[PDB]
């Protein structure tokens, strides 16, 4: 009654707030009631247990997740596809079992049959949803981060780009003010333009060697975005 | 209906002649070159004419499309 | 009649944006349709509902992914290819398991037959095009990824030859100013020569370390280039 009542009104909700609390609404109670109509049912081998809990778990597993799953359709962002993912797999796990076991426990041939359709549409939702989430989620956060990670090493590259034309113009504006004033000798001047030449040549060893590993981090980002597109 | 029961038949139709019109010249010529001619002309030639007979078949709920499709297709095809 | 309308009307588009539209409005009605028919279908046991579902999934789940790939066809770039492969993806999974459940759950062989050959060409059709998206995209970030490095460390070498050809030439004008002028004693100037060469050292010992480092980024490329394209 609960799931049905939960069922007929959340199909008409028009924001993400009503939906989310339909999903768990649906997910809390299939899931509590499956597990206990089987647990309960599972203790005597009577056909009327076994008959009301497979027909009732078939159905109140599969409407429970297929009300959530089509909540979820309207609201495909991680947020509300992992609530439905997850809600979707507490109830299909505790469906596929309560429904395996139950009908394991009954004679009748059909109920057996009709139970393992029931158990195999009820463990693929769960696990449809699983790798549609996990896979793509993780290469969105891949793509992201190797980008996040180019910007950030476009930044570094740029700011030893500006660090090398500061050392470049300082070189020149403590000779130029010497040479000027006539406050350094020759020799003096020569000493100071290899020093200055020897901070401009320390800068520009390292910002090559920083751009160096930078390659290195993208490629290892490359590398691990590569085996998850792969194996999906 | 007749115009895609017709489409099928005239598509396969003008791509077959001139199939058979640009190979039969190439068959005929010792040249490298206009065999290749033929040979890229007939692609374009059957590709089209399969791709508009294939589709414009799947469209419709009957063995009358199929059948049209499939002879007029596997006779450009080979 | 949804599927049937775009199909026929998508089949005659020329440009790229009416048949992205296409490939997306196929799917969406194909996949919903297909999961709601069985969803329906698969709470009862009747043959009327099994037939009708089980026919009806089977012509409707193949149109909507061969006219999605043969729309592709003409679209052979990754924008509009992954939106086909993904587009049929949704579509086959919904459609090989409603197939599936359906066919189960009746007793025609000549159904469950039929519904077999349907399910493993719509399997097939969402595992080609996953297939040659992937490798073939993959392999090609990994070509122009390796290409742009070695243009990177191409650059970054060039600037460490400048970078000691400038060194080598502040060298010359340093000493020979002093030298003109007699502006510094010779031990002055020797003590400038050592400073002098050992700046172009330090910056020598330094090019040929990184060249080395840019060498391994690339192995380290190729090594994953090497293995993406021999697994496949």
């Amino acid at each position: 009654k609960a799931i049905d009542a939960i069922y007929r009104l959340a199909r008409n909700h028009t924001t993400d707030t009503f939906m989310a609390k339909a999903i768990e609404a649906i997910a809390e109670l299939a899931k509590e009631a499956i597990k206990a109509i089987a647990d309960l049912a599972k203790n005597h081998t009577t056909e009327d247990f076994m008959d009301e809990a497979i027909s009732a778990i078939a159905e109140l597993a599969r409407k429970a997740i297929e009300a959530i799953l089509r909540l979820a359709s309207n609201l495909t962002s991680e947020t509300y596809m992992r609530k439905a993912q997850e809600a979707i797999e507490k109830i299909a796990r505790t469906a596929e079992e309560a429904i395996r076991d139950l009908a394991r426990n009954l004679e009748d041939q059909e109920r057996r049959e009709r139970a393992k359709s029931a158990r195999d549409e009820i463990k693929r939702f769960a696990e449809d949803a699983r790798k549609k989430i996990e896979v793509l989620a993780l290469l969105k956060r891949s793509r992201e981060y190797l980008k996040k990670v180019a910007l950030i090493q476009l930044v570094i590259a740029f700011v030893f780009l500006i660090l090398l034309i500061l050392l470049s113009w300082r070189s020149e504006e403590l000779i130029r003010e010497l040479e000027e004033k006539g406050a350094a000798s020759e020799a003096e001047l020569a000493r100071m333009k290899q020093q200055h030449m020897t901070a401009y040549l320390q800068a520009a060893l390292t910002a090559w060697e920083i751009i160096s590993k930078s390659v290195i981090a993208l490629l290892l980002l490359q590398q691990n975005q590569l085996n998850l597109e792969l194996r999906h | 209906e007749e115009f895609m029961a017709r489409a099928i038949s005239a598509i396969a139709e003008l791509a077959k002649k001139a199939i058979e019109a640009i190979y039969r010249l190439a068959d005929n010529h010792t040249t490298d070159t206009f065999m290749a001619k033929a040979i890229e002309a007939i692609a374009e030639l059957a590709k089209e004419a399969i791709k508009a007979i294939a589709d414009l078949a799947k469209n419709h709920t009957t063995e009358e499309f199929m059948a049209r499709a499939i002879s007029a297709i596997a006779e450009l095809a080979r």
